[PDB]
């Protein structure tokens, strides 16, 4: 059973940046399309970023356009989210999430990871 | 500084600056630094070569580059391309009339923007991706290696107005394994001048350009490396980049919609003759510097991999024996403002809502 361990939460403040990671297990890692996803305190877990099993392909939720990236490198077994141009609406806690299927992967997901938390002070 | 400017029916204002020095510090190397601007493009390049590799005039040329390309602002279905890369280039003389190339390159392309579409789609699914035909706001990046070749014959009695010779350029690129697009891509251009009488005052023009690309294996050439036809400098009376195969949407979250959007294509066939003669009504000593013409110009873009089995009710864009053809009068001289051309043509052989534009000009 292929296991997600998200890391690089931390605090920061208001215009600063962060690179979150997510680390995968076992070897069948370029067999999935690869999430992030975000749960801010009292709301429901949403979608924020995923890209393809190649790496080539992504796309981003309209709240973090212009702002936030997401990379692959499948040699490591990684999955990026680069956080730039951050305000005190992105404290969440982040999650990463893995799916055989890229159009699922915008809404869910057959592996999670157990989350990372990012606070941005104002 | 070098400044320059133009303006013409193909790209708008045109902003040009650059900066070159031959024999920088007596290092033998030439550096340069040149920018470009116009609707739809912004580029911009550093460059340093050695005009002598060898003793005997070969050249090793290196080039570092950024490019910004609005499909939309070039009349083509909307896209965003940002690219940036390096080439390094070996150059040979093998004559006073032929030169040839033979070069290595870096490309990245970073495509955004894109709306669902059956010809990027089936790309995208050529390169083992998914996209859902109604993502809207994917992004695309690519990483490619190639090698680069070109030809270069060229005989023209003079470099304006030219009245005898003939000139041709063969250049093509194929991609190097470890490149994440697979595709090799040609062209030809030609140029043929025949005076009629001795003064060369009469001249027949003979024009060609030919272009063909394919992807490798099951990969397709990527669409932001298409052929376009269509404007001032290909078929005259066309909305430049209008021939050819258009988009075709897919259905927002129905049936597909048919557009007039073009997406030009992977074979690519343009030819035009033109009569050049003396200018009538003119006074005397204006006649040597302007120059009219009477041109049939055609040309045609099509699809080979468009699937006409399952597009029933769609034209064949695959079919490349939809010839345009237009015909036309233009008029060419030296103003205070720069070279300036300009023609009236109407086409009268048009097809899947080519886009019609009688009136280009151009100046600078
Ligand atoms: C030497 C060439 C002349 C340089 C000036 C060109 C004139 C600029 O006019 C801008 C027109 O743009 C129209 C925009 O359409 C919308
Ligand atoms: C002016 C010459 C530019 C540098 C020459 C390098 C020739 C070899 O480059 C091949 C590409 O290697 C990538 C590193």
């Amino acid at each position: 059973q292929m296991q997600l361990v998200e890391s690089g939460g931390g605090l920061v403040q208001a215009g600063g940046s962060l690179t979150l990671s997510c680390a995968a297990s076992g070897r069948t890692f370029s067999d999935y399309d690869m999430g992030w996803f975000r749960q801010a305190p009292g709301k429901a877990r949403e979608f924020v970023a995923r890209i393809s099993r190649s790496g080539r392909m992504t796309s981003l939720a309209d709240s973090v356009k212009g702002r936030f990236t997401i990379s692959r490198d499948n040699g490591k077994r990684t999955v990026y989210l680069q956080m730039n141009s951050l305000k005190p609406e992105d404290t969440a806690v982040y999650y990463c999430a893995a799916d055989p299927q890229w159009s699922r992967v915008r809404s869910g997901a057959d592996y999670w990871g157990q989350g990372t938390r990012v606070t941005v002070s104002a | 500084f070098n400044f320059g400017i133009g303006y013409g029916t193909e790209s708008g204002v045109s902003f040009q600056a650059g900066v070159q020095q031959d024999n920088w510090l007596g290092t033998g190397y030439a550096v340069g630094i040149n920018g470009t601007k116009n609707d739809y493009q912004t580029y911009a390049e550093l460059s340093v070569t050695n005009p002598y590799f060898t003793v005997d005039g070969v050249s090793l040329g290196g080039r570092l580059f950024y490019n910004d390309f609005q499909a939309d602002d070039a009349d083509l279905s909307d896209y965003t391309n940002k690219s940036y890369g390096t080439d390094v280039t070996l150059g040979f003389p093998i004559n006073e009339y032929n030169s040839l190339r033979a070069g290595l390159g870096y490309v990245h392309n970073s495509l955004s923007n894109m709306q669902p579409q059956v010809a990027m789609w089936r790309y995208l699914y050529s390169m083992g991706e998914h996209p859902s035909t109604s993502d809207q706001d994917n992004s695309f990046k690519t990483d490619d290696f190639t090698f680069n070749y070109g030809w270069t014959y060229n005989k023209l009695d003079r470099g304006y107005f030219p009245t005898d010779g003939s000139r041709v350029n063969l250049t093509g690129k194929v991609t190097i394994p470890g490149s994440d697009n697979e595709y090799y891509k040609v062209t030809l251009d030609t140029a043929t001048y025949v005076p009629i009488d001795d003064d060369h005052k009469w001249v027949v023009l003979g024009r060609t350009r030919w272009g063909y690309g394919d992807g490798l294996g099951g990969k397709e050439m990527p669409f932001y490396e298409n052929f376009y036809a269509g404007g001032s400098s290909t078929v005259r009376g066309f909305q430049s980049n209008t021939i050819g195969p258009k988009a075709v949407y897919f259905p927002h979250q129905k049936d597909l919609s048919k557009s007039d959007d073009a997406v030009g294509g992977n074979a690519m066939a343009v030819a035009s003759l033109e009569f050049i003669t003396p200018t009538p009504f003119i006074s005397d000593k204006y006649a040597n510097s302007v120059r009219t013409s009477f041109f049939w110009d055609m040309g045609t873009v099509w699809d080979t991999n468009w699937d006409s089995s399952q597009y029933s009710g769609y034209p064949d864009y695959s079919d490349p024996s939809n010839i345009r053809m237009s015909a036309g009068i233009a008029l060419q001289w030296m103003s205070p403002l720069g070279p300036l051309v300009f023609s009236y043509a109407q086409p009268f052989k048009k097809y899947d809502g080519d886009k019609a534009e009688q009136f280009q000009f151009n100046i600078g």
